[PDB]
């Protein structure tokens, strides 16, 4: 009231009435000693509170961050950054958004100011300074809900490496629009939409993959490479080259930006499985397998046909049987040994594959 | 304070099992409302359908109706706590106080009679015993068909199960460590014989 | 014997059991909530299903209403309006809807619900702001009950305070007064 | 009496809503005050009511020139905290009763919004929007 030296940001209701707080003009005669006087008082309070078991812990954290902000005001950031490592991210799960914004903003600024800041350790293995800085940055992106004024942090970091996952949710959300349909010769396409309400600017992605898992366990990936995400609602088609048919359950969606990978792992057992049917196109290379047409008595065989064979650089087609009794292989591609696989390598128009029935299977 | 006629409320409460089957049959008589023909099937037919539908259909309908009762209890409990203000605490002092509150208040404000004496193991499960169970006091089939009668009532007994489950929720315990089951094992011990012959018991367990 | 208003007040005063309105609101709201939940918020058909509810419950409720009041059969909209305005709502829901919008040749009219005890506190989402009615059970009850007094009526909602309109209105137009049956034998 | 901030916290220390009835960084100060007040409940320093089964208001502390009161809902675990300017209080018993009435109105609004039969199960955004518009309607 008598001087006006601001402490961080805390201000009182400006009352016209003044107070002659003059008799104690010894501990704040200058501007410098005031900061460490306040620090000493706060440290004494912190020590007394910390000796109260663990029944009063929130005020301890508030006082600690107050000490950190005073260190930041004093421009001795080396202690401040270390002090903030404890509650590095603590005030973001418990919905204290302004507290998290303030603390994590000052943390990022302090880390960005000092020259070296090569290595730091939080509770164990020494984590890279850039690795934690980018985590804090990406956290403030989703935490700060201000529409257009978040571009300051973006411009701060673009001008500023480890393959690093993150929980994509909170930045992007994706829903399945329509379902699979043929688009070109031998590629099944599916159109999806993703709303980018987290970042302010357009994103130059590198690879986008949607995984569909079968009930058996194997998976198929619908890909899309080098797609420029616009700021807002945008739709795009994901193409899969190597497909399987049948029921399929959605597994996960992945954005691969240059350096970081955002992953969103779906829940399990939704009973919203999508089906990948066969779509017939005249211009589509395929291979057909079926029992032979002309054959002798007791001389089984298969016929492999290559529709739309024409020119092809190369292809490896392999055919293998499955056992039924769960321990019998009721067919063999050899009279002497017991084989369960054929491996063709060269192009063909029509070929005759042998067969040797084992016991009785129809 | 304002009030509504009890008869219309009771009829609305009873007409949930017909909802519980009509809705499920719509997921899985004809007349024109104003321009489009809507289909209505009589309420008494749907209860008979629920008697004879399926083992897996019945479980789905009972779960749906339990969810309805859970919503009743969940919304109702906060209002009763604000109004009557019992001497409970949030999570657990003892289950006896919670059940005493339920018996003395919830059944007063839903039904017209206090629920009767309740058993107490003092460790695990509690039994809530009600005689003549108001919302089915006028339910019957025939002079001879008595087993069919009882087996045709059981879906109606999910409203109070859901209500109790909801009231336990928002009062500490969630719907994972609480299991409640209604049954007709109760006897008309010495009370005057009403229309319905058999009482109702709610075997409710917590941990 | 007595005026309809006097009859309704007298029967409501000391000839009926009573239950709290707030419990009724909770019950109906839970019903509509479950309907909303498991139809995937397809609000076009929840209206029809609530209409089916209203028809079913009112087709029984008419018996209780007539057993209590023991009124004669209604014959024209003029007296029917008086009845369901100044007794029938008073016995059950304890409200007195107003009559306005008398169409030409006394064919149709509208019930203005000054207070709707079915929606004592409700706030629909933006999805239902202009899709749901939330009070279809009332007009369903009206259609079901009036079907049983031997007169077919077309009843629907014109407006609702929940959707943001000035007042809640229920037009109760009549289609035809169907006649009684007779048992011939050939 | 215009409150400075209104905070609602459940049993799990999850702040539902810390609405401020709108300078810019006062929300930070109010959030810090709410956090400090949160731990004040489970403390032997203050004796809660525990008498006649009635919610009891209490003057919990004064930091940053903001008289802040709080109430505890014993049966549900809900916690309401309300702040006021020092210059707007005369320290009269009728003012205490008025503040208690404001607390009761806030509790009624919270109950009415929570028992709305269109809340899906736990959609917090709808609760925040409804409570925010109701508080806008009241404190104005
Ligand atoms: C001549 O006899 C006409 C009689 C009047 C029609 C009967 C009206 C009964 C239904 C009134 C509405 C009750 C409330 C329904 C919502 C639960």
């Amino acid at each position: 009231a008598t001087s006006g030296y601001r402490l961080m940001d805390k201000n009182y209701p400006n009352s016209d009435v003044k107070y002659k707080f003059d008799l104690l003009k010894e501990t704040f005669v200058d501007e410098t000693v005031f900061q460490e006087n306040f620090l000493t008082l706060t440290k004494e309070i912190l020590s007394l509170f910390n000796k109260c078991e663990g029944k009063r812990q929130r005020i301890v954290d508030i006082l600690s961050i107050e000490i950190g902000l005073l260190y930041y005001q004093g421009k001795k950031y080396e202690e401040a950054v270390s002090l903030f490592l404890s509650c590095y991210e603590y005030y973001t799960q418990t919905n204290w958004n302004s507290i998290g914004l303030k603390i994590l903003q000052v943390f990022i600024d302090s880390l960005s100011h000092c020259p070296k800041l090569d290595v730091l350790q939080i509770d164990g293995e020494s984590v890279s300074a850039s690795a934690v800085l980018t985590n804090a940055f990406l956290n403030i992106l989703k935490l700060c809900k201000d529409n257009d004024s978040k571009e300051i942090w973006w411009k701060k970091f673009m001008d500023l490496n480890i393959h690093l996952m993150y929980p994509l949710d909170g930045l992007f959300e994706v829903t399945l629009n329509s379902k699979v349909h043929l688009a070109r010769a031998n590629v099944s396409a599916i159109e999806v939409n993703l709303k980018s309400y987290g970042f302010p600017e357009d994103i130059s992605t590198k690879t986008m993959r949607l995984s569909l898992k079968n009930m058996g366990g194997d998976v198929i990936v619908f890909g899309a490479s080098d797609f420029l995400l616009k700021k807002g609602e945008n739709k795009l088609i994901l193409e899969c080259r190597d497909i399987m048919y049948g029921e399929f359950s959605l597994l996960s969606f992945e954005i691969i930006v240059e350096g970081i990978t955002f992953v969103k792992e779906f829940p399990e057992n939704q009973d919203e499985f999508i089906v990948v049917p066969e779509i017939y196109c005249k211009e589509s290379t395929k291979v057909l397998v079926k029992q032979a047409h002309n054959l002798n008595l007791g001389e089984y065989a298969l016929e492999l046909k290559s529709v739309q064979s024409d020119a092809l650089e190369s292809l490896q087609v392999e055919v293998e049987v499955q056992k039924n009794n769960m321990k019998n292989l009721p067919v063999s591609f050899s009279m002497d040994e017991i084989q369960a696989r054929k491996r063709y390598n060269t192009p063909f128009e029509n070929v005759r594959l042998e067969y040797y029935l084992l016991d009785q299977i129809t | 304070l304002p009030k509504v006629s009890q008869s219309v409320y009771q009829m609305l409460l009873n007409e949930m099992v017909p909802l519980a089957m009509g809705i499920e049959r719509q997921i899985s008589r004809l007349k024109i409302e104003e321009h489009h023909t809507v289909d209505i099937i009589r309420s008494h037919n749907l209860i008979h359908e629920l008697y004879k539908a399926d083992e897996e259909e019945k479980e789905k309908v009972l779960a749906r109706l339990r969810n309805i009762g859970f919503q009743i209890g969940l919304k109702l409990s906060e209002l009763l706590i604000f109004s009557n203000n019992p001497n409970l605490k949030f999570k657990e002092m003892d289950l006896l106080l919670i059940m005493k509150f339920i018996c003395r208040d919830v059944w007063k404000q839903i039904f017209g009679k206090q629920i009767d004496n309740l058993k107490t193991n003092h460790r695990g499960t509690f039994y809530l015993l009600d005689y003549d169970y108001r919302p089915i006091q006028s339910f019957s089939l025939e002079e001879d068909a008595k087993n069919e009668e009882l087996k045709m009532i059981e879906p109606f007994l999910e409203i109070p199960v859901g209500i109790i489950r909801g009231v336990l929720s928002s009062l500490g315990y969630s719907s994972e460590e609480v299991i409640c089951l209604a049954s007709f094992i109760d006897r008309p011990t010495d009370r005057p014989k009403t229309a319905f012959p058999k009482g109702v018991s709610f075997h409710v367990q917590v941990t | 014997s007595r005026s309809l208003k006097a009859m309704g007040e007298e029967i409501w005063k000391n000839k009926t059991e009573k239950i709290n309105t707030e419990l009724f609101t909770l019950t109906y709201g839970s019903i509509v909530a479950q309907l909303c939940q498991d139809y995937e918020r397809d609000f076009n058909k929840v209206n029809d299903h609530l209409y089916s509810m209203g028809y079913n419950i009112g087709c029984r409720l008419i018996e209780d209403f007539l057993a209590r009041t023991a009124l004669p059969r209604c014959e024209n909209l003029v007296k029917t309006s008086e009845v369901l305005s100044k007794c029938a709502f008073k016995i059950f829901l304890n409200i007195t809807p107003n009559i306005t919008n008398w169409s030409h040749n006394k064919d149709t009219f509208s019930l203005i619900l000054d207070e709707n005890p079915l929606a004592d506190f409700v706030e629909l989402p933006m999805d239902a702001m202009k899709s749901l009615w939330y009070s279809n059970i009332l007009c369903g009850v009206l259609k079901g009950s009036l079907e049983m007094v031997q007169l077919d009526c077309d009843v629907w909602f014109v407006s609702d305070i929940l959707r943001g309109d000035s007042q809640t209105e229920i037009k109760v137009k009549l289609n035809r007064i169907l006649k009684d049956e007779i048992p011939i034998g050939e | 009496l215009r409150p400075c901030f209104v905070s609602l916290i459940d049993e799990s220390d999850k702040p539902i809503l810390i609405y401020v009835p709108n300078e810019m960084n006062d929300v930070l100060k109010y959030n810090v005050l709410s956090n400090i007040s949160l731990d004040y409940f489970e403390s032997a320093l203050v004796e809660w009511h525990s008498l006649d089964s009635k919610p009891l208001l209490k003057s919990i502390f004064q930091l940053e020139g903001v008289s802040v009161f709080a109430m505890l809902i014993k049966q549900t675990g809900l916690k309401i905290v309300i702040g006021f300017e020092q210059k707007s209080l005369s320290g009269a018993d009728d003012e205490f009763e008025a503040i208690n009435q404001i607390f009761e109105t806030v509790r009624k609004i919270y109950i009415r919004v929570k028992c709305n039969p269109l809340l899906v199960s736990g959609d917090e955004k709808s609760i925040i929007k409804s409570l925010e518009r109701k508080f806008d309607e009241l404190f104005i």
